[PDB]
């Protein structure tokens, strides 16, 4: 779920970098670490939009590494348990559906389908659909997937999605 | 009791694993039926046990395998068939394999004797309760709610579960408790098909429940009493430390690996190619890391291991890695963001970037200030050595061009 | 003293008697019996000019 | 380093940035003599010091 | 604790200087950018004393009081007694 | 390999083998001495 927070991170700065654009080197650095950060507490972390400040540099004795403790505003995308949300099918085969949402990938099994869709091997793009054929969930659509799971993976969370619910699927 | 698991003290059956028959008390002696140790190489030759035994000393036991009468057979031995068990030397053996065996209680071991699961997979109620656990109250008075596990105990847990808007705890016995879990949560297995596994629950059937793995994009159904709640991640930590995470393996002597994931039976080893080829942990041998090897790369800079490089080239692009393991033209790189290969991929030497024998003899110093002492080197540099003097109790540096060898 | 131990690069660990760090003389001399039990014993005197 | 252990104004080890130690009492290879900025080294004593 | 009123003492400390000293000392030697003309000089020590003559130590003491709070000097700021 | 020692008693040489027992031959004795070295050896005479 798409988010926008102001996060605190404390970085240390080699004391090689001293130069006259030290505050630049130490919102550069903040950048390339947190940007794109997978969290367990504020799930992925999408961008960061500005630097609230800059903490006073502290000197830790016996290294001369500076540690600076940094707050800024930063987008983020933490899903849940049990929400509705859009998402693009990136490949269909018979084990069950793959889909994105932003960082997260998301997946749909033979219970969170309906009853009424059905595996088609025999077709050449693996699909799901019903006798009726109403609905055909293809690789790339839009479909509407209740997240059920996540789990944390290698500081990445990864969900898993569902769509039993009535009309969650292509619109 | 009868089929139970039990050890051996002494004898050449000693530390095999052994299953009850009959216990005869008045006799001092019970039946084990265990793995036969046989030697083929004895029966080729036709040697006597008496002979074996006297010459026991040098001679090594024979290993456990399955009885075979067809190998006896071919081997020239005599086999003697009576009734469903077959008499050979003496002893009755089971058309299965098992040998039968009477021996004395007191050798016999009754105490602290426990079988291997590799023991009972080749001879071939309980419960699983832990603290932070969530379990139902299947049957009671009180049914359908949902408690934590604070307690754990034997055959009755007597857990003091948490319900919902129940801040008092109950008693429950072990039969009485279940093992429950809500929809969109994580899920391990101790013990199944597939155990030390963790996934999520897409349902929660009566008795199957239904979880997805990490590992692979497949179903799972395990017992619930089987399955267990733990937001902690799957450790899977190898058993008997054969490898360990990031090693170098040799699958083959043109190809070596990296261990980048560890898992029950399986092992997905990382070879220079990059790509992932499963193996087993007996196939799969441990190779020693060349702490100190060298390369070659485009800037034509001497790289080290564990240098920070930039893959701005190659099978992976604006990638960042320390060095672990070192090829001719190859290189693995490791990292902690990366979900892909266990943070751990190999990209190519050259696409990297940057981001004795006068030891022991004595000499004679024939020039300098030192000229006539001797001594014995001690250590001896390309250019200079260490020459300890006999006389003076004391080591000095002297330039090798100062130094002849005394010759006996 | 080289002296080595049967063990249960191979078969034998090493268990010899150094000269003591930062010393340095002449062996004066050698002495080889056996103690009470039989086992060979060295006895080794070692002199420094100070 | 080019000094060594040996020669008494020298040095004993080169710590680089890894924080690996480079032991100059056994000669290593020229190679790992190298320094660079980041690295240290184990200098010996030498008059001055506190 | 408003750095308007600062009660500490307005000298530095024989404990401040020789911390500030060390610490410079210690960035100079890690190689963080000189701050004074570095003629003929090589020693980390004696360059972060040259510093410290100069009043150009980019570093700045935060001494905490008893009561918790604490008063910031630059440390040029500080009267330079030894 | 001959290990010529001297006995302490009888002063007298003879060979003794790794593993061999040690005593005299000559008289019994279980007290033993190396013979002094070949190696050369040197002193500057100060
Ligand atoms: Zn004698």
């Amino acid at each position: 779920m798409f988010y926008h927070i102001s996060l605190e991170h404390e970085i240390l700065l080699h004391p090689r970098y001293f130069g006259p654009n030290l505050l630049n080197t130490v919102k550069q650095k903040l950048f390339t670490e947190v940007e794109g950060t997978c969290t367990g507490k504020y799930g992925f972390v999408i961008a960061v939009t500005t630097i609230d400040n800059i903490g006073a540099g502290v000197i830790q004795p016996g290294r001369g590494f500076v540690l600076y403790p940094v707050k800024y505003k930063a987008i983020v995308f933490r899903p849940f348990k049990g929400e509705v949300v859009d998402a693009v099918v990136t490949q269909v085969n018979k084990v069950g559906l793959f889909t994105e949402i932003g960082p997260m990938s998301c997946f749909i099994s033979r219970h969170s389908i309906p009853s009424e869709m059905e595996f088609d091997p025999n077709s050449n793009p693996p699909c799901y659909k019903t006798m009726d054929e109403d609905i055909v969930i293809q690789q790339d659509d839009e479909i509407r997937l209740k997240i059920v799971g996540t789990r944390v993976d290698k500081n990445d969370i990864f969900a898993i999605g569902s769509l039993m619910d009535d009309y969650l699927g292509l619109v | 009791k009868p089929k139970s698991w039990v050890r051996l003290k002494r004898g050449i059956y000693k530390d095999d694993i052994a299953q009850v028959d009959y216990v005869e008390p008045s006799q001092n002696t019970i039946s084990l039926k265990m793995i036969p140790r046989i030697d083929y190489d004895r029966i080729k030759a036709r040697m006597s046990l008496k002979d074996w035994f006297a010459k026991r000393k040098k001679f090594k036991r024979p290993p456990q395998r399955l009885f075979d009468a067809e190998k006896i057979r071919s081997l020239g031995g005599d086999v003697a068939s009576d009734g469903d068990f077959l008499i050979f030397e003496g002893n009755r053996y089971s058309r299965k394999g098992f040998l039968f065996k009477s021996f004395a209680m007191s050798a016999v071991i009754t105490e602290g004797v426990k079988p291997t699961l590799s023991e009972l997979e080749k001879f071939e109620r309980e419960h699983n309760f832990q603290p932070g656990d969530n379990v139902e109250v299947c049957e009671g008075e009180l049914i359908n709610l949902q408690g934590k596990i604070l307690s754990v105990d034997g055959n009755k847990i007597t857990i003091m579960p948490k319900h919902e808007d129940l801040k008092d705890m109950l008693e429950f016995p072990a039969q009485e408790l279940r093992k429950y879990f809500k929809m969109g949560d994580h899920v391990k297995v101790i013990a199944g098909r597939f155990e030390g596994d963790t996934g999520l629950i897409v349902r929660v059937e009566e008795n199957f429940v239904i979880l997805f793995s990490d590992l692979t994009m497949h179903e799972l159904k395990v017992l619930p009493r089987d399955l267990q709640l733990c937001s902690e991640t799957a450790s899977g930590v190898d058993v008997g430390g054969q490898h360990e995470w990031g090693e170098l393996v040799q699958l083959d002597p043109q190809t070596v690996g990296v261990i980048v994931r560890l898992e029950r039976e399986t092992f997905q080893v990382l070879n220079m190619y990059g790509k992932v080829v499963t193996v087993r942990h007996q196939a799969v041998t441990r190779k020693k890391d060349n702490r100190f090897a060298v390369a070659l790369d485009s800037e034509q800079n001497n790289i080290h291991v564990k240098d920070i490089v930039k893959v701005i080239d190659g099978p992976h692009s604006g990638r960042e890695g320390e060095i672990r393991h070192l090829f001719r033209s190859f290189a693995f790189l490791h990292c902690k963001k990366l979900v892909e290969n266990g943070g751990m991929f190999v990209c190519k030497t050259r696409h990297l970037v940057l981001a004795n024998e006068l030891i022991g003899q004595t000499v004679r110093i024939s020039q300098g200030p030192y000229k006539g002492y001797i001594g014995v080197v001690k250590d001896a540099t390309e250019s200079t050595a260490r020459v300890e003097l006999h006389s003076t109790c004391q080591t000095i540096s002297v330039d090798r061009q100062r130094l002849t060898t005394v010759g006996s | 003293i080289g002296k080595t131990v049967t063990l249960p690069r191979y078969t034998k660990r090493d268990c010899s008697t150094f000269l003591r760090t930062s010393e340095t003389g002449i062996v004066d001399q050698v002495m080889v019996t056996l103690n009470q039990e039989g086992y060979k014993f060295c006895k080794i005197r070692v002199r420094s000019v100070r | 380093v080019r000094r060594g252990n040996s020669q008494y104004p020298g040095a004993k080890y080169i710590i680089r940035d890894n924080g690996d130690r480079i032991d100059l009492r056994f000669h290593p290879k020229p190679s790992d003599l190298h320094l660079q900025t980041g690295y240290k080294v184990e200098r010996h004593m030498c008059d001055g010091d506190i | 604790q408003a750095n308007q009123k600062r009660i500490t003492t307005p000298y530095m400390t024989k404990y401040e200087r020789a911390r500030v000293l060390g610490t410079r000392a210690l960035q100079i030697a890690m190689c963080a950018p000189v701050m004074v003309e570095l003629e003929g000089e090589t020693d980390p020590l004696l360059i972060a004393m040259k510093e410290l003559k100069a009043r150009k130590i980019p570093i700045i003491i935060r001494r905490y009081l008893p009561d918790g709070s604490y008063e910031d000097w630059g440390v040029d700021e500080l009267i330079i007694s030894d | 390999q001959p290990m010529i020692y001297i006995c302490g008693e009888c002063h007298t040489e003879n060979e003794i083998k790794s593993r061999d027992p040690i005593r005299c031959r000559e008289c019994g004795y279980r007290i033993m001495y190396k013979k002094r070295t070949k190696r050369l050896v040197v002193f500057d005479a100060r």
